[PDB]
């Protein structure tokens, strides 16, 4: 067996190759205390990680070491990787190969420092870095399709035909669930409620995860909410006071379809998907349209697959069947497909090995992981 | 490939599948040991008669058979000296991997190009209909594999000719 | 092979579980018998051997003196994990806080609970704790005189490199 | 084959592997043929580590050092030739009775095919060194290896017999009262 | 490599070292080459002075074709008395070198290039005599056929340069023709060499390389070589002919053309060897295809989870 | 040295094939006469265009023995010549009307034919093998594996 | 045999030494590495080897070492390495020449079989001798080629990049029952130096920089707890090493206790490995005490060092003193039982001017012998028996 560590922007998802689901799933967060530590002893720590940071958050500044799919803080990312191996999986990393993941069109140095820390800090026997959307296609049981993967920090489209990726047609969009959380803080402020701290940003992320959804027709839903109580419903804060929201439930996710709501000049996730299909060669487009694969937590909204199908049907010619594949397990499809890949016998020859890293340095990743 | 080979490979399939009625059998000449009896020949009552299936004087099977073991050996098409070299070396790479193809011999029997030993243990631990499918799919394809290797050899002889002759 | 405690050559030594409560030079309060200030004791030995011993991956224990040297060796690896980037004064207060905080004894999350005996009575547990707290406070204070030997506001890199050299693949 | 077993705990692992997988070749050129021409001798063994090792010719090549001691650097003759040189040194009137009862004993007699190889190799050694390669008298040479199932423990099982035969004969044992007055000279009772 | 180097790589690297070196050590180095050629490199009297000597079985024939004149023109003041068992020799004194790194480099190159320089004299004799015949044929185009007919026999060079190759060449007013009377004695190289010699001649019939020398092939000899001593029409030789026309030995191109034609049969011999490594990778790729046809006879069972060293694992 | 001396071949004589298979109850000249009566009938049935009756009559007796290779090869020459002269459309109707013992003799002698392609046309023997095994099943080859070695 | 000079190829785990019999050095000494690519197919022509492969990592070629722990394990890469050795560097025709090859004493029957088919079918050499490698390193130890200078009894300790093996040879015969091997040599001490630079987070811990720190900075001390203490007592024990990066800029590395702790891998292999535990002086004792009693004085009197990883400063002196301690403690146990003093035994560990390449120099000296072509397999043997001709072990006792 091998570890699979889908160290994403918002959640770390980790486990073993051949397991049905990740057995470690926790916030990609390091928390540090922001207040006067007056009582001596008390089981206090210099910093906290994951669910320990998320449960102590009222006294912590919380920060993610990863933003837009890029590691911004390597000292806290080592702290998170240590938490995956020693606390959350309870393994020696020197005993197990590790499949890591990243989004396409990342900085070269991200792959290099990620391989260096795995071999030099965690002393790993072997490792690989997979593209997250390529992993998500194994979890679909497919060898052709276009994968729309959207996590916490990044959305990307990767088209694959009969196991060949078309790397010129790959799209990245630095808009996903953290931008939607920040926008939900900005619009909750209009109904009466201010969320400001890194701890309050986790409350409004939890509001987004169970109140928000995608409208099939935004202007009809916006008019239906402007004229009735029927779209409005409520949430209870840790403090026991109640938040009621209405059009904020579908205005937040609509930013994926209308990025101008957060000031971005880009196509929405539907039109970015269509632009990726239209960058592919003309014979492959029919099979990409029939195989639009959804992935990552930002695809978990109610109605988003019905909306994505409606929007792509208006862009494509009417002469063909658009199909959106949105599994209920698509929350984990990158990890699921990493556990498939890490369990295949040809993949056992594709690992970067310790001996091979020691002979070549961290540049070995650019000439072995694509 | 099987329009020209079909009558021959049907006779090979049918008689290889009849021959693989194998069983656990310990030695009558050595105590606490078992051996593939077709490979040792020291007790003739548990040997079955050796059968030859043939398409041509050059394209032949020998099936040798026993209570616990079958040895299957083949002569393959080699109509020119390029094919004699290409076949001999391809069978040497294929028999060099015999531990991972568990039914291969490491050496052919004399006058044959490749040989297989299917033992009782292989019929217990592997799907024996997929063993005879592997034998017949090997016999169906090896002539197309070897002919494609002499196309690759022709293509390289052109590569060095054009590279050489274009730098005057 | 690895280096064993010279104090394995001592006899009729006081003991708890199967730790030896060896003669100790110290100014901290506790049960340990005062050593000679002029001679090496188990902490001058434990720090002097540590940076050789932490490279070996095989060690056969001759008696309770080596069980004491091993607990010290594992605690020097903890100290060199705790000490990094600190001033000498911050390191003294951090490593005394580490030495004093509630830790597992053998017979309780202890990493070597197969090689160490449980305390022989409900009272043997208290003498084992009051010895190990005094020992590891002295062991922390003594180590700092070596890692801050040449400079006082940053730990010597010639000692911080052993911070990941996990003795026998064990840690406290 | 690139495996390593240098730890003091691993000697019992290869002892159990030997004891499971090794056998004595009855015919060396036949086992070399099954070894070099075939994969049939190949076997997998799982160590208590969970590691798997592949073993082939070593299964017959390991216990061959009993029949060919030069394989372990010894200059002594192997089992068959050590037994033959011993019987052939006995007086003419008793050689037949020694050949008709070659009794095997101890755990290192338990390799599969060892009795078969030993009987053959003594017939074969009498054919070389007594008959000088003339077949005509070989059928008249009778040898019998005694190869009982219990023979790993024959020393214990025979000790449990002898200890009963002398249990009541208190004078047969060297006594504590005899040891404390004669010292080591008390043991001069225990045969020549 | 797709192409052979023309020079002896050892002599080039050794002289490039010693021409730069602050403190030359002694040497005593016999060095083999292709076509049975051999070199001796040594410091026989001082560490300061290197003697390089060439041994070559056809050197007496090459002297008849103006070789000593060309070797004196190339190596100049460095020429030395031949060493015992060697045909030609050059002495280089490490305190007497040229004043620049680029003159030193082209001297280290020139001495490493010595096997193709000793063998170049019959080609320079053919190229310079073709220029005489070209000028005479330019003077009287109706006399030229008789000049070419007499030069085909009176100006022919044959070199029996190894026991299974004769190179035969002659000038005519518009060309130099060179015939390799060529053979492979090792039987697998004779079998692969038939494919190499066939595809070599068929390559020249394609549009992409019409700029090359004309090539012809047979296995009786070309008409004008049939009565050259040591050519034999039943003796398993093939005969590769190159017609170099005036454009193939123009002044910008003579030395590259000479270097490249001498290495003909050596590139063919090398590629007949390297083709086996190609066939072996072609073979073991489809041994790995036949694995997948046997793997479908393995019944599907989950293996227990193991760490990278193969030790058993106890989680999930 | 002693290791290579074969003692087993003289101290423990192994079973012979006639300990497994019963001795032929006919002399060499008696079977050679019985086949020499059949071969002319088998040849004559080709000339009248009744090669199906040529096989049915030839197949009524079979020679066996290590002392009779000359008449066994003459019988095999006639058998392959008869099988080569039957039309391929007649084979299914003929095979279904053969006894289990006649089928066992057909599949035995097509096997003796397939062992010698420089004498015998394998293409017709493989066509007969396909149809005999299709109609009568795998057990007819199992009876050839188990059959006597001097057939 | 042919009258042409035999060709000598010592293919080590780290380095291949290539040359002709009778020369005063190898013609080439370069890494046993191949640089390989990772409408006609030519990617098997596109490779490089040795020093020219090290230049190709920046051009996107994958480097590999086809020999690891002494044994060839990639026969595609070793065939391409040999064809490029023969046709680029040695610039020779195999049909004209006899070859001397080498491999470790343990090496599989499978490796000598695979070697013989590449040499006789791919290249078609006139004949092949696959030599027992450290047995050649005994012959390189002579003061001259003359018969009166020969010492046909001695232990040889060979330590290269991949494996170290101790071979007892007496009267010119190899006592194959007494071979000992330690799976640790010059590469494992580089990985240990590299690991220590990496633990200090030094600016450079590339493999070339750890290698160059062995060759220049490392040495063998008496005892690592005394030497750690000397690195407190004396300040110039720490060196500063200047290194240039792959992307072409300067760096400076502090080099510390790895100077003595990294060569200690031979004298305490529990530093390197879980799987091998016996230190080299005890391992040489086990070779001589398993060897026949009449040759033990001769085997201790001449302990020849061989291979590059024996060249550490003070290595032969540490081996001699620690083995002399083991040997005299064993002799004194016997003097103290018997009540009479022995004659003792002199333990001499021998470092010599050809120690760096002793296998190649021995191969050159032994291939110069008039008899040499009779010890080779000729291609006429291979035409009858194939690669099975090379399969039987030369050094060990064979059954059958
Ligand atoms: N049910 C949901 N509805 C809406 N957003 C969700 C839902 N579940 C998770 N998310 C959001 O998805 C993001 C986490 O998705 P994930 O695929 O794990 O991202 P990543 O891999 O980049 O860390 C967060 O912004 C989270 O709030
Ligand atoms: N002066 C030296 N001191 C220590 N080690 C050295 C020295 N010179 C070379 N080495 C090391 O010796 C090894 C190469 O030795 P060599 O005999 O050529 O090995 P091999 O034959 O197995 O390839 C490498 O690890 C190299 O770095
Ligand atoms: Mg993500
Ligand atoms: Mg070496």
């Amino acid at each position: 067996t091998a570890l699979v560590c889908d160290n994403g922007s918002g959640l770390v998802k980790a486990g073993f190759a051949g397991d049905d689901a990740p057995r470690a799933v926790f916030p990609s967060i390091v928390g540090r205390p922001r207040h006067q530590g007056v009582m001596v002893g008390m089981g206090q720590k210099d910093s906290y990680v994951g669910d320990e940071a998320q449960s102590k958050r009222g006294i912590l500044t919380l920060k993610y070491p990863i933003e837009h799919g890029i590691i911004t803080n390597w000292d806290d990312m080592e702290k998170i990787w240590h938490h995956t191996f020693y606390n959350e999986l309870r393994v020696a990393p020197e005993e197990h190969p590790t499949l890591l993941t990243e989004a396409p069109l990342n900085p070269k140095a991200n792959r290099e420092k990620m391989t260096q820390i795995m071999f030099e800090t965690f002393n790993v026997p072997a490792m690989y870095v997979a593209i997250q959307a390529v992993l998500s296609l194994y979890a679909s049981g497919r060898t052709t399709g276009i994968v729309l993967d959207s996590g916490d920090g990044v959305t990307h489209n990767v088209p694959i035909y009969e196991g060949y990726a078309l790397p010129h047609a790959i799209m990245r969009l630095d808009l996903a669930g953290r931008d939607l959380t920040d926008y939900l803080m900005k619009i909750l402020t209009e109904r009466g409620y201010s969320f400001v701290t890194t701890a309050e940003r986790e409350i409004v992320r939890d509001i987004k995860e169970k109140l928000c959804y995608v409208a099939l027709d935004f202007e009809n839903e916006m008019a239906t909410a402007a004229s009735s109580s029927s779209l409005e419903k409520s949430y209870e804060l840790p403090d026991g006071q109640v938040i009621t929201i209405g059009n904020e439930r579908f205005r937040c996710p609509e930013t994926l379809f209308q990025p101008s709501f957060i000031g971005m000049e880009s196509a929405g996730i539907h039109e970015t998907t269509y632009n990726s299909i239209m960058k592919c060669d003309i014979d492959i487009r029919k099979d990409l349209y029939a195989n639009n694969v959804m992935s990552g937590g930002t695809t978990m909204y109610p109605g988003i697959a019905d909306r994505m199908q409606k929007e792509i049907t208006a862009l494509a010619p009417s002469t063909m069947k658009i199909k959106i594949i949105a599994p209920p397990e698509r929350k984990y499809s990158v990890w699921i497909g990493g556990s498939i890949l890490a369990s295949l016998s040809t993949f056992q020859q594709m690992w970067i090995t310790k001996q091979e890293y020691d002979e070549a340095g961290p540049s070995i990743v650019h000439r072995k992981c694509f | 490939m099987s329009n020209t080979l079909r009558p021959y490979l049907n006779a090979v399939r049918s008689t290889l599948t009849a021959s693989l009625a194998l069983e656990e059998f310990s030695s009558e000449i050595v105590e606490r040991q078992s051996q593939p009896e077709v490979e040792v020949g020291r007790s003739p009552e548990i040997l079955l008669k050796p059968l030859v299936v043939s398409r041509n004087e050059q394209e032949q099977c020998l099936i040798e058979s026993s209570v616990n073991s079958v040895r299957f050996s083949i002569r393959i098409k080699q109509v020119d000296e390029i094919e004699r070299i290409l076949v001999r070396k391809f069978m040497q790479f294929l028999m060099g991997r015999a531990e991972s193809f568990f039914i291969l011999r490491r050496k052919p029997v004399q006058g044959y190009d490749i040989s297989f030993l299917i033992t009782n243990y292989h019929t217990e631990e592997m799907l024996k209909h997929k063993l005879v499918d592997f034998i017949i799919e090997f016999m169906e394809e090896v002539d197309a594999e070897i002919s494609e290797m002499k196309l690759f050899l022709n293509g390289r002889a052109r590569l060095v000719a054009e590279t050489y002759l274009s730098c005057f | 092979p690895a280096y064993h405690s010279s104090f394995l050559s001592l006899t009729d030594v006081p003991t708890t579980g199967n730790i030896a409560m060896l003669p100790l030079k110290t100014k901290f309060r506790g049960p340990a018998y005062p050593a000679d200030e002029s001679q090496m004791d188990i902490i001058d030995e434990c720090i002097g051997l540590f940076r050789a011993n932490c490279f070996f991956r095989n060690f056969e224990i001759k008696g309770p003196a080596d069980r004491t040297l091993i607990y010290g060796t594992l605690f020097i690896s903890e100290c060199l994990g705790r000490v990094n980037g600190l001033n000498y004064r911050d390191a003294e207060r951090q490593l005394n806080s580490l030495a004093l905080e509630n830790f597992s004894i053998p017979g309780s999350g202890f990493p070597l609970n197969a090689l160490y005996a449980p305390p022989l009575s409900p009272q043997d547990a208290e003498i084992m704790r009051t010895y190990l707290t005094q020992f590891r406070q002295e062991l922390a204070y003594r180590l700092l005189s070596h890692v801050y030997a040449t400079e006082k506001d940053h730990p010597s890199k010639w000692w911080t490199c052993f911070s990941k050299r996990r003795f026998m693949n064990k840690a406290l | 084959k690139g495996y390593a077993f240098n730890r003091t705990a691993d000697f019992e692992t290869v002892r159990e592997m030997k004891e499971k997988l090794c056998y004595v070749s009855y015919d060396l050129e036949l086992d070399h043929k099954l070894s070099e021409e075939t994969t049939v001798l190949m076997r997998n063994y799982t160590l208590p580590d969970g590691r798997v090792i592949k073993v082939g010719s070593e299964r017959y090549e390991c216990p061959e050092c009993l029949f060919q001691p030069h394989l372990v650097g010894s200059e002594q003759p192997g089992l068959s030739e050590f037994i033959f040189d011993t019987i052939q040194a006995a007086d003419v009137d008793i050689r037949k009775y020694l050949y008709r009862a070659i009794v095997l004993s101890g755990g290192s007699s338990m390799y599969a095919g060892l009795p078969s190889r030993l009987e053959k190799e003594i017939k074969q050694l009498w054919f070389e060194r007594v008959l000088h390669g003339d077949p005509a008298r070989l059928p008249n040479f009778k040898v019998k290896i005694e190869d009982a199932p219990r023979r790993r423990h024959a020393v214990f099982i025979g000790g449990a017999v002898l200890a009963d035969i002398m249990a009541q004969n208190d004078h047969m044992w060297v006594s504590k009262a005899e040891w404390e007055e004669y010292g080591v000279r008390a043991l001069d009772k225990l045969g020549p | 490599m797709l192409s052979l180097d023309y020079n002896n790589i050892f002599i080039y690297e050794l002289l490039t070292e010693r021409f730069s070196s602050e403190n030359p050590s002694s040497i005593d180095q016999v060095v083999t080459d292709f076509d049975g050629v051999t070199f001796h490199i040594s410091t026989p009297e001082e560490k300061t002075k290197i003697l390089i000597s060439l041994s070559m079985k056809c050197y007496p024939e090459l002297v008849n074709y103006g070789t000593l004149d060309l070797l004196k023109q190339i190596y100049g003041a460095y020429v030395h008395e031949p060493e015992m068992g060697y045909n030609f020799s050059i002495l280089i004194d490490l305190q007497q070198l040229p004043a620049t790194d680029e003159e030193k480099e082209q001297l280290a190159m020139s001495i490493s290039m010595l096997k193709r320089n000793v063998l170049a004299a019959p080609f320079h004799r053919a190229f310079t005599k073709q220029a005489e015949l070209a000028d005479l044929a330019r003077k009287d185009p109706e006399n030229a056929p008789m000049l070419d007919k007499q030069a085909t026999s009176q100006e022919l060079m044959a070199i029996h340069y190894r026991d299974e190759e004769t190179i035969v060449l002659w000038p005519e007013h518009d060309r130099v023709t060179v015939v390799f009377s060529t053979k492979f004695r090792e039987e697998t190289d004779r079998i692969f060499g038939k494919v190499f010699l066939q595809e070599f001649v068929d390559a020249r019939r394609r549009p992409a390389i019409q700029t090359a020398p004309q090539v012809l092939f047979s296995y009786d000899p070309p008409l004008e070589i049939r009565d050259i001593q040591g050519i034999q029409k039943g003796d398993d030789f093939g005969f590769v002919t190159f017609v170099l026309f005036e454009r193939h030995f123009t002044p910008q191109n003579r030395e590259d053309c000479i270097s490249h034609i001498q290495v003909f049969r050596n590139t063919l011999h090398f590629h007949i060897k390297a083709s086996k490594a190609y066939m072996h990778q072609r073979m073991r790729k489809r041994v790995a295809d036949f694995q997948k046809v046997l793997n479908r006879a393995k019944p599907d069972v989950e293996l227990e989870r193991k760490t990278a060293t193969g030790r058993s694992f106890v989680r999930a | 040295t002693f290791r290579t001396l074969d003692v087993d071949s003289i101290t423990e004589p192994v079973l012979t094939e006639q300990d497994i298979f019963p001795i032929r109850n006919e002399t060499a000249e008696q079977v050679q006469a019985a086949v020499s009566q059949l071969i002319p009938q088998a040849r004559s049935a080709i000339q009248t265009g009744n090669a199906l009756q040529g096989l049915k009559t030839l197949l009524s007796y079979v020679p066996y023995g290590n002392d009779v290779q000359e008449v066994r090869t003459q019988y095999l020459n006639a058998f392959v010549d008869v099988l080569s002269n039957i039309r391929a459309a007649d084979i299914p109707a003929f095979v279904k009307e053969c006894s289990t013992e006649e089928i066992d003799n057909i599949v035995n002698f097509i096997y003796r034919g397939l062992a010698n392609p420089q004498a015998y046309n394998s293409s017709v023997l493989l066509n007969w093998h396909e149809k005999v095994v299709e109609i009568s099943g795998i057990g007819c080859i199992v009876r050839v594996l188990n059959s006597r070695p001097d057939l | 045999a042919s009258f042409n000079v035999p060709i000598i190829m010592d293919n080590g785990t780290g380095y291949s030494k290539l040359g002709y019999a009778g020369n005063d050095a190898p013609s080439y000494v370069f890494p046993t590495v191949i640089a390989t690519r990772s409408k006609r197919a030519t990617e098997d022509l596109d490779f490089f080897i040795g020093n020219d492969a090290l230049k190709k990592a920046s051009a996107g070629y994958s480097l590999d070492y086809p020999i690891r722990h002494g044994q060839i394990e990639n026969w595609d890469h070793m065939e391409r390495f040999w064809q490029q050795s023969l046709f680029k560097y040695l610039r020779c025709e195999p049909e004209d020449h006899y070859f001397l090859l080498t491999e470790p004493p343990l090496n599989p029957p499978e490796n000598r079989e695979n070697t013989a088919e590449i040499m006789f079918e791919s290249f078609n050499c006139a004949g092949l001798y696959i030599a027992v490698q450290a047995v050649l390193a005994l012959a390189a130890s002579w003061t001259s080629s003359k018969v009166t200078d020969r010492s046909l009894t001695g232990t040889v300790v060979d330590s290269g990049d991949g494996v170290t093996h101790i071979i007892p040879v007496a009267e010119g015969y190899v006592i194959g029952s007494s071979i000992k091997t330690m799976p640790l040599a010059g590469r494992d001490v580089t990985y240990f130096v590299q690991s220590l630079l990496r633990d200090r987070n030094e600016p450079d811990s590339s493999l070339k920089t750890a290698e160059r720190i062995k060759e220049e900075c490392c040495y063998v001390c008496p005892d690592i707890v005394k030497e750690f203490s000397r690195f407190d007592r004396e300040p110039d024990r720490y060196l500063k090493y200047a290194s240039e990066s792959i992307t072409g800029h300067s760096t400076t590395i502090d080099v510390g206790f790895e100077r003595f702790l990294a060569p200690e891998i031979f004298f305490n292999p529990e530093i390197a490995s879980s799987d091998f535990l016996t230190p080299l002086p005890e391992l040489v004792d086990n070779v001589v005490q398993s060897s026949p009693i009449d040759v033990r004085k001769g085997l201790y009197k001449n302990i020849v060092l061989s291979g590059g990883s024996t060249l550490f400063k003070n290595f032969g002196n540490r081996l001699q003193r620690d083995l002399k301690r083991i040997v005299d403690e064993r002799i004194h146990r016997s003097e103290m039982l018997s009540g009479a003093k022995s004659g003792g035994v002199d333990v001499n560990v021998i470092s010599h001017k050809r120690q760096r390449n002793a296998v190649w120099f021995g191969g050159s000296l032994l291939a110069q012998t008039p008899e040499f072509g009779s010890y080779c397999h000729t291609k006429a043997d291979y035409e009858e028996y194939g690669a099975s001709i090379a399969r039987r072990y030369q050094i060990f006792g064979n059954s059958l």
